[PDB]
RNA sequence: GCGCAAGACGGACCAGAGCGAAAGCAUUUGCCAAGAAUGUUUUCAUUAAUCAAGAACGAAAGUCGGAGGUUCGAAGACGAUCAGAUACCGUCGUAGUUCCGACCAUAAACGAUGCCGACCGGCGAUGCGGCGGCGUUAUUCCCAUGACCCGCCGGGCAGCUUCCGGGAAACCAAAGUCUUUGGGUUCCGGGGGGAGUAUGGUUGCAAAGCUGAAACUUAAAGGAAUUUGGCGAAGGGCACCACC
RNA sequence: GCAAGACUGCUAGCCGAGUAGUGUUGGGUCGCGAAAGGCCUUGUGGUACUGCCUGAUAGGGUGCUUGCGAGUGCCCCGGG
């Protein structure tokens, strides 16, 4: 949180992964190199019924004590990691990853690349399910 | 690989391809073209290059298929392969990753793979090491000037 | 009696083909016979890119796009209504829907 | 449409069929000569050669083969001979 | 909603096209007018026709309409269809003819004309949408 | 976030594209062997077509003996759901899924359409091989090769259209050339159920595979298409005897 | 030996000079390409345009303007 920097200089960069699933979205939030991080919240700490931990006020409310927490401790500058599941399981990401990107936009921060890094794998291993899938 | 006092000199270990441009240049009614080799530069570096090429589309064209044979794929990656060979073999890690900044590899490939089939998009996807020799201070502290 | 001019897929001197999976279902179809979409997409939606722009620090900042290939059973195409049944003089149409925007 | 005349239509329509769906069947392919300027030798080599062919004296080579007619090397000259 | 019935829409066609030059703009005129010139068994439907003659003067004072002749807005189309200009685009002092349909008219029955030139062919043969 | 170890698989490129007798076949490269089509003014001279007996291959599941077991997952153990739920769902999980060696010869093994051969309309295209031609490119000259464009020939996977014709129709350029009935040839069906069942034979470690009845009972069982019909089918509208 | 025609390449004073250098996929008679020095007629006229890089005012990529579809603008030296 301290040192010989100037807050006027320069600006402090990070590096932020977020994980979007239809179940939960994990705001993380480490460092540029990534190994060592400042603050996890996840979108299940904010509310108590687990079907509101998909919705998009859980991601938002995250990202913002997250993003309080950061710029209190004093990094401005994040980049963009999203991540849907992944695997064989779904591509597509979830639905608080627009809500936790738009909370962070908003809280004062700012925003530089953005990429994702969803793992899509070169066709391994066999899905969960059997030949006639989910009957619903 | 080491601090000397507030400062962490870095040293390369790999050269990627952001994922956006990975999965739009792939496209339909086209061909790849993938050559991955385990070359060894002048010292005692040992990297492994991977490399992707796809199909340019004449502007007078009217087909829409644009694929190619198979025997001209292997010519292709016959090219790419003593290309990618030729041009690190005689150098060391500062030359190489000095020569990775622009796209003279891709286009020294693309220019020799004109008179076979033409290509449009030639990109080095991904660079790996798998050897790593012992370290040396002077030659980190050479490699920062 | 026979409904299609094929056999609602795609193969003509094959006998078979590889398998993949739904997306919403876990079911086993074959490839040439499940209805693919290759829907393209970016990362903000249509108000969020002017916030965007507003905290990026790099002036004209190009936004990135996300490419997913979806492959869907036509049991769970139907029922996510991305195909619907058709009339019997007006099925063998091939044409593509049309694009507006 | 109808009405052909199938007993002598216009010589086009025989030189467009093909070798075995005319009236009188008879092959495309003729007899040619080969004259160099480093040799003065003159040879007879059909135009489907499919096979190397070397000219009287072991001067030069004279054909290549492919899969239709044969690759002349380059500086011969050649013409059509019938009898 | 106002929708009106074929009863009134076609007696309002059939009155613009039989009179014309009798009527107007003004509600209150023609209304008087489709009182004295028709048998109307009511004052609702006399008003609604002079209500659609209305809408129609108003169409027609526009331009021209495809379900209505009247005969002072004919003699128009004759009128544009009739006269001629004095040069009849058939006879020019250049005509542009290919080098092919130049050779192919001389086969025909021709030498030389006198009203005949030669161009150049295209150096490049597109002239089909790029479909595969 | 950095690495290690094991097994499985080959995404996007991947299409009404290719090869193979069929089942089937997708990371790069090396080796061995075979094959269709194209080209031929080469070679032999009817060596040909279909096929009892017999022979080769043959998905997945199943059995025996090994090595190995990442994920998935019959049987099983629970939690909810429900009147019941040993079902749909969710978490674990033994055989099996992977490789080798020995078996069985079963699929909606389906183009639900035997093989060879002749004739019978048109059109845009695709893959291969060959032939011919204005032009652009591999940087400016020439030729040959690859890459485009314009056409032709042969074989093939297909597509659009047609009052050739056929059919009960859906439809088919073959399912046409069929009462104006005969090109050659193998297998196979005589209303439905009993029944692919019982006995016998043969084959297999086993599971089962091939061959395959009868008594009795029944007046219908079916194929195509048409019109209100009902959908916990879709697309548009309406109603305070519907809702907000 | 006779006799003129149709077409084309290079140069914009000429000889030096298509000699090295460069160049590719396969070649050739091979594209690209300026002086040193010398002799003179001591240097033929018109005409639009030119975003950046590679490899020509050509070929192939790729930009800026307001979000799209389309105009116009974008060699340099100067003045207003
Ligand atoms: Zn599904």
């Amino acid at each position: 949180s301290l040192g010989p920097q100037v807050a006027e200089g320069e600006n402090v960069f990070g590096v932020c992964h977020i994980f979007a699933s239809f179940n939960d979205t994990f705001v993380h939030v480490t460092d540029l190199s990534g190994k060592e991080t400042i603050c996890r919240v996840t979108g299940g700490m904010k509310v108590k019924a687990d079907r509101d931990e998909s919705s998009p006020y859980a991601a938002m409310l995250a990202a913002q004590d997250v993003a309080q927490r950061c710029k209190e401790l004093g990094i401005t500058a994040l980049h963009i990691k999203l991540r849907a599941t992944g695997g064989n399981r779904t591509k597509t990401p979830g639905p608080g990853a627009q809500s936790a990107l738009r909370a962070l936009a908003r809280s004062g921060m700012k925003i530089g690349r953005i990429e994702d890094v969803t793992p899509i794998p070169s066709d391994s291993t066999r899905r969960k399910g059997g030949r006639r899938g989910r009957r619903l | 690989e080491d601090v000397q006092g507030k400062n962490c000199l870095t040293n390369f270990h790999g050269m990627d391809l952001t994922r956006d441009k990975m999965c739009s240049m792939v496209k339909k009614w086209q061909t790849m073209i993938e050559a991955h080799v385990d070359v060894k530069t002048t010292d005692g570096y040992l990297l492994r290059l991977f490399c992707v090429g796809f199909t340019k589309k004449r502007n007078n064209q009217i087909r829409k298929t644009s694929y190619a044979q198979h025997q001209q794929v292997r010519q292709i990656r016959k090219k790419m392969m003593e290309i990618m060979t030729r041009e690190v073999q005689t150098n060391d890690l500062k030359e190489v990753v000095n020569k990775l900044i622009p796209d003279s590899i891709g286009k020294d490939i693309e220019k020799a793979c004109q008179s076979i089939y033409p290509l449009h998009d030639v990109f080095v996807r991904k660079v790996k090491m798998l050897k790593k020799p012992k370290f040396e201070l002077g030659k980190l502290m050479e490699l920062h000037g | 009696t026979k409904k299609r001019r094929n056999n609602g897929r795609a193969k003509k001197g094959r006998g078979h083909v590889q398998p993949i999976r739904c997306t919403n279902c876990a079911c086993c179809v074959p490839k040439d016979k499940a209805i693919k979409k290759f829907v393209i997409r970016n990362i903000v939606e249509a108000a969020a890119v002017r916030d965007i722009s507003e905290v990026s620090v790099f002036d004209a900042y190009v936004l990135p796009k996300l490419y997913v290939k979806l492959h869907y059973c036509v049991s769970c195409a139907i029922h996510s209504k991305v195909v619907r049944n058709r009339s019997r003089e007006a099925r063998k149409d091939r044409t593509p829907p049309p694009r507006f925007r | 449409p109808l009405a052909k005349d199938l007993l002598h239509p216009s010589p086009e329509e025989e030189k467009r069929k093909h070798k075995k769906k005319r009236l009188v069947q008879s092959p495309n392919s003729y007899f040619m000569d080969v004259k160099c300027p480093g040799c003065y030798k003159i040879t007879t080599v059909f135009s489907h050669a499919q096979t190397v062919v070397l000219c009287v004296g072991c001067s030069t080579v004279l054909c290549q083969p492919t899969g239709g007619k044969a690759r002349l090397t380059e500086g011969c000259s050649f013409r059509r001979k019938q009898h | 909603g106002r929708v009106r019935t074929k009863t009134v829409k076609k007696a309002a066609r059939v009155i613009i096209e039989k009179y014309y030059t009798r009527l107007g703009n003004d509600f209150h005129t023609n209304k008087r007018v489709c009182e004295e010139i028709a048998i109307i068994p009511s004052k609702k439907l006399r008003n609604k026709i002079a209500g659609y003659v209305t809408h129609l003067m108003k169409r027609i004072q526009r331009g021209p309409v495809r379900g209505i002749s009247i005969k002072l807005q004919e003699e128009e189309r004759e009128r544009r269809d009739n006269y001629v200009p004095e040069v009849s685009a058939l006879d020019q002092e250049i005509i542009e003819v290919d080098p092919d349909t130049k050779e192919m008219l001389k086969l025909l029955d021709f030498g030389s004309l006198s009203n005949l030139q030669v161009t150049q062919p295209t150096v490049g043969m597109n002239f089909k949408t790029p479909r595969g």
